[PDB]
RNA sequence: AAGAAAUUCGUAAGGAGCUAUAGAACUAGUACCGCAAGGGAAAGAUGAAAGACUAAUUAAAAGUAAGAACAAGCAAAGAUUAAACCUUGUACCUUUUGCAUAAUGAACUAACUAGAAAACUUCUAACUAAAAGAAUUACAGCUAGAAACCCCGAAACCAAAC
RNA sequence: AACGAGCUUGGUGAUAGCUGGUUACCCAAAAAAUGAAUUUAAGUUCAAUUUUAAACUUGCUAAAAAAACAAAAUCAAAAA
RNA sequence: UCGGAGAAAAUCUCCGAAUGAUUAUAACCUAGACUUACAAGUCAAAGUAAAAAUAUCUUGACCCAGAUA
C-alpha cells in the first residue's frame, strides 16, 4: 500500500524514535502548584477534608434508604436455582450453515460447547441448554439433538423437518465432564456414572410430551403426532429415512459419552481404554 | 531474612538430627504421630453431612474441638481424659447480654485401685468418667493398656 | 553473543521424594499420582488397578449412593403419594 | 533520597538579581528579598 | 512459496534470498512472503506498546523506605504538650523530624506486571517484520553456513553487503545450529544469534538488520498466521487439542 | 543553595554487553513456543509477586501468605502491622465513599 | 463499605441490599412499600393497595446500590421459567 | 553528593563568568579567532559599505610597515606593498 | 476456525452468503471476519451516540467514504457525518445504518 | 462488619535501592541521661608516594570585614544630568465574610518536611456475536493500556516489667 | 523535682466532626450561606445550584386577550 | 410530632389528636396525575367481580418477636 511505501523513505524504526498512539495516555496532576495545591481539591477544614466522612449508605443519622425498606426474599435461593442457557434456532441454523455444527452426527452438549455456539459455565449453575422457538419458521435443517430443555414450538420445528430432539438431564459434576472432556481424561480417574434428575425434575424427564430420556419409548408416535397436527405438518416416516440410525442412536440413561462406558479409564498418551475386570466394581458402574 | 523450613516443621527437623536421631525408630514414630484424643467435653457430629434447616440444602459439618486445661495436677492421677473448660458464656443465655469469663471444673475423688499385673493398690484423684471407662475395660488394668 | 537455550519444561513423569519435608504435600497425595498417569500414561509407572477404587472405597461410594441418591423407582413412589395427598 | 532538587541555586537568583539595589536584609535573604521584589513588580 | 493459502485479493510479497558461504553470493534465489506478515498495515503504536509490555512486566523494584512505625525507638513523647513554648511532639520519629520514617516512600518490592492479549503481541511481531522488509533492513538466507569461524568474516560481509553497526542472526533451532556460526557469532557484541523461539519486538528494534534463514520464515508465518482464523481458547493451548501440535 | 565545585567522574554505559544485547530473548516462548511454557515463568523476583500485581495492602497479604511462616519474628510484628494500618485507611479514610 | 478485603483483596457486598432489593440487568431496581406489613386494619383500601405493589428505585438510589454491591449480582441470569424474564431489558426508549 | 551531572555542568560556566570579571582576560585580534577568512571579510568589507573595490589594492591597504618587520623577525629566527603610497594619496 | 462448507444454493438458510467470485473491481476492499461475516458492528458511547462501523478496510478508505455518503444521503436528507481512520482501516458513521450497510456491501461483492 | 467448603489447577545471583540530616540507632547499644526497667547521640574527607613538611578548589549561604550616619517615613516604583529631595504607594501567610489599623504564625540561612487505591464513568487500541493464555462477562460486546482519594498534634485506655 | 492516681516499654502511625500546615507555569469556567432529615445544628446525606462530555430542539426577553383572587407574582396563541 | 383558626408566607395569637361513635360493610385490577430531598402520603377513567350505586361525618420506619392457615 501507499503507507508502505512512506516507510521506504522515512528513517529507521528504533527505540529512539517510539510514540504512543495520540490521547491513548492521560496526563496525571500532582498537587504541586497553586492550581492544583493549597487545600488541594478537599475544600475547607471540616471532616470530608481530614478524610474522615462517614461509610456509604450514611446520611447523617436517619435510618439509611437501604435499611429502611423491608426485606423482601427477591434472592432468596438464587445459588441453588438452576439455569439453561438458551440456544436458538437462528444460533442453530447459523452454527450448521458455517460448518460449526456438524448436522451428520448427533448433536449433544459437547458438539455445541465445542463448536463455540454455546457458552457452559457449570460454576455459575448452568445445568444444560434450553432450546429456544425463535428462528423457527427458517430453521430448515434435518438433525439429532439432545438438550436439557425444550420447548413445545421448538420441538415441532426439528421434527417437522425429520430430525429428532430428546431432552436428557446431566447432573453438576456429569456437566463438567460432558463440557471439557480432554481436561478430565487428563486426570487419570475411570469415567463416572450420571446421576438421576432430583424428585422436582423427574416429572419433566418421564414424560413423552417433553421428549424425556426416561419416557415411555411406545407413547412418542401419539406425541409426535398430535404436535404434527397442532401445527400443521405432516409427520415424516424417519424409519425410511436412509440415516435412521444416527438419527435414532441415544446414550444410556446413566452414560456420559456416546461410545464410552462409566468406568473406564482413557490412556490419552497411549491411545487405549482401560476397563475394569473386577465383578464388584463392574456391578457399581453397570448398576 | 527468611528461615529456610517453617516454624511448625522445626520440632520435625529437631528429631532427626544430633542425639534425638539416634533414638529408637519405634518410639520416634509414638513422638511423631498427633492423634486426637476421643470426644470428652463435646458431641461430636453423627454424620459428615447435614441438611440446613434454614435453607433446606445438605451442607458439611466438621468436628472442632473445644480447647481443654490440663492442670500439672493431673498428671499425677487418672483423670478419664477430662480437664478444665477455660471459656466465656453469655449472661442470661442471650448473645446481647454481658460476656462473662467461665469455668468449668472436673468433680474429682479419691479412690483406691488395685492392679493384678503389679499387685498393688493405688490411691489416685480420679473422675467418674475413669470409673466408668475401667468398667466397661472389665479391669483397672485393661483400662490402662486399652 | 549466543542466547542460552530456550526455556522448557520437565518432559516427563515427576514423583517427588517423599522423605524431603520441603516438597509440598499436595504432589503426595493419591491425586497427584493419577495425574502422571493421565498425561502420561504408562511411562508413569502407576499400576493400573491402582486407578480404580479400593474395596473399602467401593463400599463407602454404594452406601454414600443410597443414602443421598435414591433409585428412580422411589421417586416414582414418593411423588405418587404427594400427588394423591393433595388431591 | 532518591530524588532531591538539583536547581535551587539558580532558582534563588532570579530572585535576588532583581533585589540587589535594595537596603537591608532584604538584598540578600531570599524570604525577605522575595516579598520586596514582588511589590516592586 | 507460502505454504498456506493467501487472501485471493493480496498479491505476494518477495525478498532475494542469500548465502553467507561467500561475500558476492547476494542473490541465489527468490523467495515468497505471505503479504498478511510481511505487508501488513504500518501500526507503531502497536510496535510502541509491545515494546513497552516487554520492558515493564518482568520489572520489580527493590526500592524500600521505613515508616515512622518502622524506625528504631520513637515510643514515649519528647516533652509535654503544654507549658513549653515548644511545638507538639508525640515522636522524635515523625517524618518532620531528622532520622524519622519517610511519609510516602517507596514500599517493598513492587511488580509491574501485565499481560496484553495474545493477538495484540502477535500482531507487534507481524508489524515488526513489516518495517525490516519495508525499510530494508531484512535479509532472507537459505542457511546459516559459513566458510570460516573466523568473526573478522562476518564482520567484513556485513560491510562489503552494507549491513548495519548491529545485525540480529536467527536459527530455526538451537539444538542443530552450526558450530562455525556459534564460534564467530559468540564473540561479537553488536552481531547476536537466537532461535526462531526467541524473535520479539525489542530485539527487532535494537538491531539495525535482521537475518532470517528460510526454515524460520516458514516457521514464523505459520505460528503468526494460526492467530488470525483461530477459536478463543476452551482451555489452554497446552492441552489436547483436535488439530494444534 | 551549594553546588558541586568540579564536574563528577564520566559515567559510561556499555549498551552492547550480554544483558542488554539479549535482552527480551524468549518473551514469545508462548505463541513461538506452543504455550508450553507462558512467558510469567520467565520473571525473577520475590516468591509472592512473580506474575502478580497488587495494591500495598494486596502485597502485604500476599507476601504472609507465601512466606509468612518463614519470616523472622521482628519483620512479622512488622508485616502485620502494616496491613492493620492499611486496611484502616484503605476502607476508612479517603475522598470517594 | 469494605473497599479491599484482608483476604482477598476485593469489595464485598452489604448483605443488606441483597436482602431487600432485585436488579433488572437494564440497570432498574425493584423494591417494596415500608409499612406495607404494618397496621393494615387502620388503612384504607387504596392505600393498602399501593403498599403491595412492586416499585422502581430513582437514578441516585440505584447509583447507591450499584455500588454497595458486586458484579455477580449485575450478571445476566437464565432461569426457566423466570417470571422477570421480560423486564431484563428495555424496549422502545429513546432518552 | 547529591545525583547527577548536569548542576555541575551548569555551575562551571557561572564560574567561567565569574573569573572574567575578576581576572579580565587580555584583548585578541578577532583573527586569532575561530569563524574567520581573511579573504570573506575583505570582499564583505567593500559589499558592507555599498562599494566596488579592487581586492587587490584594499588588501595592500590594510597591510602596514610594523606588521612587515614582525614578521621578517619571526622568519629571521616577498617583500609585498605597504599601504605608505595609498595613504598618502 | 472451519472453512465455510459449499451450498449448493445461496443465500443460504441463516442469511449467510460468502464474497462473490471474481473479485469486485473497486479501489477498496473490505474483508471478512474470522467468522465469515461482513465487518459491520452497531456501537454506541454515552448511552445516546449512536455509530456503526466498518472494519477491514483496504485500499483507498476515502473513496469508500464517498460511495457511503451518496449511498446513505437519500434516506437521510443530508451529507452524513463520518470519521476516516486511517491508521486502523475502519470508517465510523454516525446512526444505527448497519442493516442497510451489510446489504449494500453484499451486492458489491465484499 | 465477618466469611468458608465440596470441586478443579499447579514439575520453577540480582537492583529505572540509599550514598553521611540519606541508608541500619550504629564510627555505638558506646558517650551521655535515668535508683531501676529503660531511653539513647553526634561525626569522616590530601596525594601514586608524607621515608614528597599533609593538600587543593569556590564573585559563591545567613553572619561579618573592607567602608557608621547625614530633614521625609512597608523603604520601593515612576523617574532623573544627579545615590538621596519630587511624585505614587495602609508588609506577608492563614483567617475571619468577599473588610480590617483585627487576630494567629514567621530572627535569619542551608537541608529535610504533607494525595495513596480502579466499582462506575471518559480516552486509546486488539478481536468481534463473540472476547479473554481454564474458572469470567456478553441482546455490541469483551480484552488490554491510561486516568484516584494528605501530613503533624491530645487528655485517655489496656498488658507486662521497673 | 507535675499523683483525683507512679513510671517505663509494648498495644500504637491509638482516636481527634477540633487547631495548624499542605511545595512549578498558563488558559478557562464557577456556585452557595435556599429547602429537608439528623444526640443534628464547629458535622454529614439528599434536593437545589455549578460543572464536563454526549444526543437533538426549541429556549430567553416580551407575551395580548381570559382566566384563578384582583385594577401583578402564576398562566400565557401569534409576533418581534 | 402532626392537624384546625388568626397575624396575612419568617416568630407570634388560639383549639384539638395519638380517635370516636354510626353503619349499606366499601373487592380485585389498571390509564393519567397531585404531593415529595429520600421515606411516607393523596385522587382516579376504563375492565372484571359481588350486590341491586354508598361507607358516612367529624397517626411510628426497619429489624425482631408473635398469632392463627
Ligand atoms: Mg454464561
Ligand atoms: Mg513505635
Ligand atoms: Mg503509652
Ligand atoms: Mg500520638
Ligand atoms: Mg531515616
Ligand atoms: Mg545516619
Ligand atoms: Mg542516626
Ligand atoms: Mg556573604
Ligand atoms: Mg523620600
Ligand atoms: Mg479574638
Ligand atoms: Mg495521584
Ligand atoms: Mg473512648
Ligand atoms: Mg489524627
Ligand atoms: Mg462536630
Ligand atoms: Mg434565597
Ligand atoms: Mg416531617
Ligand atoms: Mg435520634
Ligand atoms: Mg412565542
Ligand atoms: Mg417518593
Ligand atoms: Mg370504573
Amino acid at each position: 500500500g501507499t503507507s508502505l511505501d512512506l516507510l521506504r523513505s522515512l528513517p529507521r524504526v528504533s527505540l529512539a524514535n517510539l510514540k504512543p498512539s495520540p490521547n491513548s495516555r492521560k496526563r496525571e496532576r500532582r498537587p504541586r502548584d497553586r492550581r492544583r495545591g493549597r487545600k488541594c481539591g478537599r475544600g475547607h477544614k471540616g471532616e470530608r477534608q481530614r478524610g474522615t466522612r462517614p461509610r456509604l449508605g450514611f446520611e447523617g443519622g436517619q435510618t439509611p434508604f437501604y435499611i429502611r425498606i423491608p426485606k423482601y426474599g427477591f434472592n432468596e435461593g438464587h445459588s441453588f436455582r438452576h439455569q439453561y442457557q438458551p440456544l436458538s434456532l437462528r444460533r442453530l441454523q447459523y452454527l450448521i450453515d458455517l460448518g460449526r455444527v456438524d448436522p451428520t452426527q448427533p448433536i449433544d452438549l459437547t458438539q455445541l460447547v465445542n463448536g463455540r455456539g454455546v457458552t457452559i459455565q457449570p460454576l455459575k449453575r448452568d445445568y444444560g441448554v434450553q432450546l429456544v422457538e425463535e428462528g423457527a419458521d427458517t430453521f430448515q435443517a434435518k438433525i439429532n439433538i439432545e438438550v436439557q430443555l425444550a420447548s413445545e414450538l421448538a420441538i415441532a420445528a426439528i421434527e417437522k423437518n425429520g430430525g429428532v430432539v430428546t431432552t436428557a438431564f446431566y447432573d453438576p459434576r456429569s456437566l463438567e465432564i460432558l463440557c471439557k472432556p480432554i481436561p478430565f481424561f487428563l486426570r487419570g480417574q475411570p469415567i463416572p456414572k450420571r446421576m438421576l434428575p432430583p424428585e422436582s425434575l423427574v416429572p419433566y424427564y418421564t414424560d413423552a410430551k417433553n421428549r424425556g430420556y426416561l419416557a415411555d419409548p411406545a407413547k412418542f408416535p401419539e406425541a409426535r403426532l398430535e404436535l404434527a397436527m397442532k401445527f400443521g405438518y405432516v409427520l415424516p416416516d424417519i424409519t425410511k429415512d436412509e440415516l435412521f440410525r444416527m438419527l435414532s442412536a441415544r446414550k444410556d440413561p446413566r452414560q456420559i459419552f456416546f461410545g464410552l462406558a462409566p468406568g473406564w479409564v482413557v490412556n490419552m498418551a497411549d491411545k487405549k481404554i482401560l476397563k475394569p475386570t473386577d465383578e464388584n466394581l463392574l456391578k457399581y458402574y453397570s448398576s | 531474612p527468611l528461615h529456610r523450613y517453617p516454624v511448625h516443621l522445626w520440632q520435625k527437623l529437631r528429631l532427626r538430627q544430633g542425639i534425638c536421631a539416634r533414638l529408637p525408630a519405634h518410639f520416634l514414630r509414638s513422638l511423631e504421630e498427633e492423634r486426637t484424643p476421643t470426644p470428652v467435653h463435646y458431641k461430636p457430629h453423627g454424620t459428615k453431612f447435614k441438611i440446613n434447616p434454614k435453607n433446606g440444602q445438605r451442607e458439611r459439618v466438621e468436628d472442632v474441638p473445644i480447647p481443654v486445661h490440663y492442670p500439672p495436677e493431673s498428671q499425677q492421677g487418672l483423670w478419664g481424659g477430662e480437664g478444665l473448660i477455660l471459656g466465656y458464656r453469655y449472661a442470661n443465655n442471650d448473645k446481647l447480654s454481658k460476656r462473662v469469663k467461665k469455668v468449668w471444673k472436673p468433680q474429682l475423688f479419691t479412690r483406691e485401685l488395685y492392679s493384678e499385673i503389679l499387685d498393688k493398690k493405688f490411691t489416685v484423684t480420679v473422675t467418674m468418667r475413669t470409673l466408668d471407662l475401667i468398667d466397661e475395660a472389665y479391669g483397672f488394668d485393661f483400662y490402662i493398656l486399652k | 553473543y549466543r542466547a542460552p537455550p530456550p526455556p522448557r519444561r520437565r518432559p516427563g513423569p515427576h514423583s517427588p521424594d517423599p522423605e524431603n519435608l520441603l516438597t509440598p504435600r499436595w504432589q503426595l497425595t493419591p491425586r497427584y499420582v493419577a495425574k502422571q498417569f493421565g498425561r502420561h500414561g504408562a511411562i508413569s509407572g502407576v499400576p493400573p488397578a491402582s486407578l480404580w477404587p479400593t474395596p473399602e472405597q467401593l463400599r463407602e461410594l454404594e452406601a454414600e449412593e443410597q443414602e443421598w441418591y435414591p433409585s428412580l423407582a422411589t421417586m416414582q413412589e414418593s411423588l405418587r403419594l404427594q400427588q394423591q395427598a393433595l388431591e | 533520597l532518591r530524588n532531591r532538587l538539583t536547581d535551587r541555586y539558580w532558582r534563588v537568583q532570579e530572585v535576588l538579581k532583581h533585589a540587589q539595589h535594595f537596603r537591608g536584609r532584604k538584598n540578600r535573604c531570599y524570604r525577605l528579598a522575595v516579598r520586596a521584589v514582588t511589590r516592586a513588580f | 512459496k507460502c505454504e498456506l493459502r493467501i487472501p485471493v485479493h493480496r498479491r505476494p510479497v518477495q525478498a532475494w534470498v542469500e548465502s553467507l558461504r561467500g561475500f558476492e553470493q547476494e542473490r541465489i534465489g527468490l523467495a515468497e512472503l505471505h503479504p498478511d506478515v510481511f505487508a501488513t498495515a504500518p501500526r507503531l503504536d502497536i510496535v510502541h506498546q509491545v515494546a513497552i509490555w516487554q520492558r515493564n512486566f518482568r520489572r520489580i523494584s527493590y526500592a524500600n523506605t521505613k515508616t515512622r512505625a518502622e524506625v528504631s525507638g520513637g515510643g514515649r513523647k519528647p516533652w509535654q504538650q503544654k507549658g513549653s513554648g515548644r511545638a507538639r511532639h508525640g515522636s522524635i520519629r515523625s517524618p518532620l523530624w531528622r532520622g524519622g520514617g519517610v511519609a510516602h516512600g517507596p514500599r517493598g518490592p513492587t511488580s509491574y506486571y501485565y499481560m496484553l492479549p495474545m493477538k495484540v503481541r502477535a500482531l507487534g511481531l507481524k508489524v515488526a517484520l513489516t518495517v525490516k522488509l519495508m525499510q530494508d533492513d531484512l535479509h532472507i538466507v537459505d542457511s546459516l553456513e559459513l566458510p570460516t569461524a573466523d568473526p573478522q568474516y562476518l564482520t567484513e560481509l556485513a560491510q562489503y553487503r552494507h549491513w548495519g553497526s548491529s545485525v540480529l542472526l536467527v536459527d530455526l533451532t538451537h539444538e542443530e545450529m552450526p558450530k562455525n556460526v556459534v564460534a564467530a557469532t559468540s564473540g561479537l557484541n553488536s552481531f547476536n544469534l537466537i532461535p526462531a523461539v526467541g524473535l520479539n519486538v525489542y530485539s527487532m528494534l535494537k538491531h539495525q538488520t535482521l537475518v532470517l534463514t528460510l526454515p524460520s520464515v516458514a516457521f514464523l508465518e505459520d505460528k503468526l498466521l494460526w492467530q488470525d482464523s483461530r477459536y478463543t481458547p476452551l482451555y489452554p493451548f497446552r492441552l489436547p487439542y483436535s488439530d494444534f501440535p | 543553595a551549594f553546588v558541586r565545585l568540579t564536574l563528577p567522574p564520566p559515567k559510561v554505559v556499555d549498551r552492547w554487553n550480554e544483558k542488554r544485547a539479549l535482552f527480551g530473548v524468549y518473551d514469545n516462548i508462548g505463541i513461538l513456543g506452543n504455550f508450553e511454557k507462558h512467558p510469567k515463568e520467565l520473571i525473577k523476583g520475590p516468591v509472592w509477586l512473580r506474575g502478580w500485581r497488587g495494591n500495598e495492602l494486596q502485597r502485604c497479604v500476599r507476601k504472609k501468605k507465601f512466606v509468612g511462616n518463614r519470616m523472622f519474628i521482628e519483620d512479622l510484628h512488622n508485616l502485620n502491622k502494616r496491613i492493620s494500618y492499611l486496611y484502616k485507611h484503605f476502607n476508612r479514610h479517603g475522598k470517594y465513599r | 463499605l469494605t473497599y479491599c478485603s484482608t483476604r482477598k483483596g476485593k469489595r464485598k457486598t452489604v448483605k443488606s441490599v441483597v436482602h431487600r432489593f432485585l436488579r433488572l440487568h437494564s440497570g432498574l431496581w425493584l423494591r417494596r412499600k415500608a409499612g406495607y406489613k404494618k397496621k393494615l386494619w387502620k388503612k384504607s383500601t387504596a392505600r393498602k393497595k399501593r403498599l403491595r405493589e412492586f416499585v422502581f428505585c430513582s437514578k441516585t438510589q440505584s447509583k447507591l446500590l450499584d455500588k454497595m454491591t458486586t458484579s455477580f449480582w449485575k450478571r445476566r441470569n437464565w432461569y426457566a421459567g423466570d417470571p422477570y424474564q421480560m423486564y431484563h431489558d428495555r424496549t422502545n426508549l429513546r432518552v | 553528593v547529591k545525583k547527577g551531572f548536569r548542576a555541575a555542568f551548569r555551575f562551571q560556566k557561572e564560574l567561567e563568568r565569574w573569573r572574567l570579571l575578576r581576572c579580565p582576560p587580555p584583548p585578541v585580534r578577532r583573527s586569532e579567532k575561530p569563524n574567520w577568512d581573511y579573504h570573506a571579510e575583505v570582499q564583505a568589507f567593500g559589499s558592507r559599505l555599498q562599494e566596488t573595490f579592487s581586492l587587490d589594492l584594499l588588501k595592500t591597504a590594510f597591510i602596514n610597515s610594523c606588521y612587515i618587520k614582525s614578521e621578517e623577525a619571526k622568519r629571521q629566527s616577498l617583500n609585498l606593498k605597504d599601504n605608505q603610497e595609498l595613504f598618502e594619496q | 476456525i472451519p472453512e465455510p462448507p459449499k451450498h449448493k444454493h445461496y443465500p443460504t438458510p441463516s442469511g449467510w452468503q460468502p464474497p462473490r467470485d471474481p473479485l469486485p473491481s473497486l479501489p477498496y476492499f473490505v474483508r471478512r471476519s474470522r467468522m465469515h461475516n461482513i465487518p459491520v458492528y452497531k456501537e454506541i458511547t454515552h448511552g445516546n451516540r449512536q455509530m456503526t462501523l466498518i472494519r477491514k478496510v483496504e485500499g483507498d478508505i476515502w473513496a469508500l467514504q464517498k460511495d457511503v455518503e451518496e449511498f446513505l444521503s437519500p434516506l437521510l436528507g443530508k451529507t452524513p457525518i463520518t470519521q476516516v481512520n486511517e491508521v486502523t482501516g475502519t470508517l465510523r458513521i454516525k446512526g444505527y445504518f448497519d442493516e442497510q450497510l451489510k446489504a449494500w456491501l453484499l451486492e458489491k461483492g465484499f
